[PDB]
């Protein structure tokens, strides 16, 4: 993450991230829609940070420091690179909603009034059809990337000496290869939940409850297409195994 | 230093995010409680013995019977919850859970707790449960309930006023660490 981000969401909330005299001049319907929305842009900075863990911290330390077939690190990071352009594109998108919004003379309060549109973009058309492919096949491969770990850090010296050494910052606690990889396979089913509490009090504008109500269904569309999708892969299998 | 994995199951209303997050924060949150939990490490000492405990939701995934699984692998202690204001929450405890987590945890302790404990003395919820001929979970039916799954043990909670939270988390520990 950069630093003009994590201070910008270093708050536990939206109340307490605007000046305390910017918070009293609004209603507190607003003030809780505010909590849910700032929510849903810290933990989206969150999870882009994750997969940049994944794809700078580890993928490419491994290929750089290590003797592993490209096709080992791919099998430990699969989607990788194209989960952190969709995110990376998402965020960039709900960062640039939040600083339209600033009051001149701020760079900290701010009230977010549109943010349905934003949402069905994201997840509708072909945007929304990359990201169901993207999560199908991340999620097909989520066991085989666990087991590959595991038999790489029992059965390789060297490949354990790189994970002890560049996990043992206090900051990469909850963020090791495994808790990285179920980090990104939790994050689509967050979406729902979000803007299920968001739409709880977007009811002052007709527009907005509208189009938070078309956002619920999509997101839901998408993970009923996901989980459709996934098929689990086994580290070495057979075909006969596959076909039965 | 071992480390362990805890993750929580149950239906969507039976507080399992709450008590994740007023465990890891160690106080019930004044002023925003956070719609969803990401995870956490907590440092426990239980015993004399230093563990870290990975902690882990399924808040989100109750639908989704092929996402939700990828949550389960090397789950050292499952924490099944129920909510004692919901009667209803109860009984998909054998029927739903039970045998998901049996099948995909084999082995692994799984600790009953019944959530919300301060909804037993709530004059709403008593009024609204009697409305749909019910009341709230009694002491009782929850260890029956653990005992006919075949659980480690029954415990009760309350994260609103943190009641119960401390002794649930270090007693996961203890089940983990047995082998
Ligand atoms: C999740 C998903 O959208 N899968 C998919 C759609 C088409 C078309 N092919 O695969």
């Amino acid at each position: 993450s950069m630093e003009m981000d994590e201070k910008d969401f270093a708050a536990d909330s939206w109340s307490l991230a605007v000046d305390s005299s910017f918070l009293q001049q609004h209603k507190k319907e607003v003030m809780k829609q505010q909590d849910v929305i700032y929510e849903l842009i810290q933990t989206e900075l969150h999870h882009v940070r994750t997969l940049k863990i994944m794809t700078r911290l580890f993928r490419t330390g491994m290929l750089e420091e290590l003797h592993l077939e490209p096709g080992v690190v791919q099998g430990l990071f699969p989607c990788v690179d194209e989960l952190s352009d969709i995110h990376t594109r998402f965020l960039s998108q709900l960062l640039e909603r939040r600083r339209q919004a600033l009051c001149p003379g701020s760079t900290r309060n701010f009230v977010i009034h549109r943010l349905g549109d934003l949402l069905i973009s994201q997840f509708s058309g072909p945007s929304a059809e990359q990201m169901c492919k993207t999560y199908s096949e991340f999620c097909s491969r989520h066991s085989k990337a666990l087991k590959l770990y595991k038999e790489l850090y029992a059965r390789d010296k060297r490949f354990q000496q790189f994970i002890r050494k560049v996990t043992r910052p206090a900051v990469l606690k909850r963020h090791g290869v495994q808790e990285c990889i179920l980090l990104v396979t939790q994050r689509i089913t967050k979406y729902p939940l979000l803007i299920s509490r968001i739409l709880q009090h977007s009811h002052g504008i007709e527009e907005e409850r509208q189009d938070l109500t078309t956002a619920l269904g999509l997101v839901k569309e998408l993970l009923s297409n996901v989980d459709e999708g996934i098929y689990q892969l086994e580290k070495g299998a057979r075909l006969q195994e596959i076909y039965n | 230093a071992i480390r362990k994995k805890l993750v929580i199951v149950g239906d969507g209303a039976c507080g399992k995010t709450c008590l994740l997050i007023v465990f890891s924060k160690d106080q019930f949150p004044e002023v925003y409680v956070p719609t969803v939990f990401e995870n956490y490490v907590a440092d426990i000492e239980v015993d004399g013995k230093q563990v870290e405990l990975a902690l882990w939701d399924t808040a989100g995934q109750e639908d989704y019977d092929r996402l939700r699984p990828l949550s389960y692998p090397d789950t050292d202690v499952i924490l099944m919850c129920f909510s004692i204001d919901s009667p209803d929450s109860l009984e998909n405890i054998p029927e739903k859970w039970t045998p998901e987590v049996k099948h995909f945890c084999p082995n692994v302790p799984i600790i009953l707790v019944g959530n919300k404990k301060d909804l037993r003395n709530d004059e709403h919820t008593r009024r609204e449960l009697a409305k749909m001929k019910q009341e709230p979970v009694k002491p009782e039916e929850g260890r029956d309930m653990a005992n006919r799954i075949g659980a480690f043990g029954y415990m009760e909670c309350s994260a609103k006023t943190k009641d119960g939270v401390r002794e649930v988390f270090e007693m996961a520990t203890r089940a983990a660490l047995q082998a």
